[PDB]
């Protein structure tokens, strides 16, 4: 099981940064849960393997290839030349991510959202695994 | 008509009905008038292939060799003036000096100066005359 | 568009490499669409696009991750997978290329040429080519009879030659025509894939269109 979270900005807001959650079992691929946020509120959906296939397929790609690419966007394994970009609307609950090259953008995927009725649960959650990560690190460092 | 025709190759009249041209031959046979109509069908294009273009490309490439062959004759031209003037110890009578040969000047000047001249189609007269031989050669190869 | 056409006829050949055989094209490409003409040696065809062909026939093949037209254009410029169809007599090229780090695919549906621009592009161009290298071997062949005025010149005074490997049998073209018919010119003419002419003559190709 891995999970992986991303401070990311939304166009629509420049000056709040978006935290992008992501969780999974070892594979993108098999499907995965997305949480959003910006401090006060937050939002979950949800995407499949087969929609991965489908994207995949309408990418005219390989899958596993577009799926390294997923890796690089949302698990922030973009490299200095890869520059994604992230669009969601919070009153339409739809998201979706694109990819800007040739002084373009090219979205990459876009998922049916839903705003959370409990913000602060999965916030605490959140926080309460970084805590733990921070900690784990510093004890590490200390050893060595 | 093979009499007629070699030595031109009496009076002609061309037509192009939509599609089709039409040749017409005014002359006299026996001392009596000889008429004939030819009905000339735009050719084929593999007709057109075979007879004009593949043989013209073969045309232009088999002249580059023709150019570049040449231009080496040239550079060993040269290469022999030179064992004549700077080994050789002898001069000439300065009146035949020739520029050593190099190709990339040579072109550049060909396409500057000559070249509106050297790929003038006109009327296909000069193309009839200059190369036929060529034509036919390639044409058996 | 008509600037298209006209950039087409200044456009060299280019040679294409596809699984069943070989290609010849010439290509002008704009923002505003593109003007092709492709030949298998044999047969000519022609198709001329703008960006709103470009456009839906793009979505229709390709679908998502949408753009621009002058996108494509512009990495067809760039220039993957090439492949060809004569359906009745629209030579459908059948292209798979990489484009957005992703697989693309485009068919150009290349009608047979028309004679008036066949003329245009090839024999009248060809006949140009071909008339400008026999003035070229003229003026070839009068440079190195002035040379060979320049050896005998030498050649009637004194003027030992000391290499004894640069000798240079004196010029006269009729019997070097005739060995170039006999050794050569088999070699020469064959007409092969279009490859010795995209190689070599483009670049007259282009002076005889200039011209």
């Amino acid at each position: 099981m891995e999970r992986k979270i991303s401070r990311i900005h939304l166009v629509s807001e420049p000056s709040i940064t978006h935290f992008l959650q992501v969780s999974w079992e070892k594979t993108l691929e098999s499907g995965f849960v997305i949480t959003l946020t910006d401090g006060h509120s937050a939002w979950t959906g949800t995407v499949s393997e087969s929609e991965i296939s489908q994207e995949a397929d309408d990418m005219a790609m390989e899958k596993g290839k577009y799926v390294g690419e997923l890796r690089k966007a949302l698990l922030s394994g973009a490299g200095p030349a890869d520059v994604y970009t992230f669009n969601f609307s919070k009153e339409s609950c739809y998201f979706f991510f694109e990819k800007n090259l040739k002084d373009v953008s090219f979205r990459l995927g876009s998922f049916n959202l839903e705003k959370v009725e409990n913000p602060a649960e999965v916030i605490r959650e959140l926080i309460c695994y970084c805590l733990d990560t921070i900690a784990e690190n510093q004890a590490k460092n200390e050893h060595l | 008509l093979d009499n007629l025709l070699r030595p031109l190759l009496a009076t002609f009249s061309c037509d192009c009905v939509a599609d089709a041209l039409i040749l017409r031959v005014r002359s006299e046979l026996s001392g009596l008038p000889f008429y004939w109509n030819f009905h000339c069908m735009l050719a084929s294009p593999s007709l057109v292939s075979q007879h004009l273009i593949r043989p013209l490309m073969g045309m232009s490439l088999a002249l580059q060799c023709q150019v570049r062959e040449l231009a080496t004759l040239l550079h060993m031209k040269d290469l022999e003036i030179q064992d004549y003037q700077e080994s050789g110890a002898t001069l000439i009578r300065d009146r035949l000096k020739t520029e050593p040969f190099e190709e990339n000047s040579f072109l550049e000047q060909f396409m500057i100066e000559k070249l509106p001249e050297a790929c003038s189609i006109g009327d296909g007269k000069p193309f009839v005359m200059n190369l036929q031989d060529l034509y036919m050669a390639v044409t058996t190869q | 568009m008509e600037e298209l056409e006209q950039g087409l006829l200044m456009q060299p050949w280019a040679w294409l490499q596809l699984a069943e055989n070989s290609l010849l094209a010439k290509v002008f490409i704009t923002k505003q669409g593109y003007a092709l003409l492709v030949s298998d040696l044999q047969q000519v065809w022609h198709e001329q696009v703008d960006t709103s062909v470009v456009s839906q026939r793009a979505k229709e093949l390709n679908k998502r991750l949408t753009a621009p037209p002058a996108a494509f254009l512009c990495h067809l410029d760039n220039l993957a997978t090439f492949s060809c169809d004569c359906v009745a007599d629209a030579l459908i090229l059948r292209v798979r290329s990489e484009l957005s780090g992703l697989p693309f695919y485009w068919n150009f549906h290349c009608m047979l040429a028309s004679p008036s621009l066949v003329s245009q592009h090839l024999i009248r161009p060809l006949m140009g080519m071909s008339l400008a290298l026999q003035c070229q071997v003229r003026e070839l062949a009068t440079l190195l009879h002035m040379k060979d005025l320049e050896i005998q010149d030498y050649q009637e005074s004194g003027a030992t030659l000391i290499r004894d490997r640069l000798k240079t049998e004196p010029f006269e073209e009729n019997s070097f025509l005739e060995q170039f018919m006999i050794e050569k010119l088999p070699e020469a003419c064959s007409i092969g894939d279009g490859k010795p002419f995209v190689m070599n003559l483009q670049d007259l190709y282009m002076a005889v269109t200039t011209q």
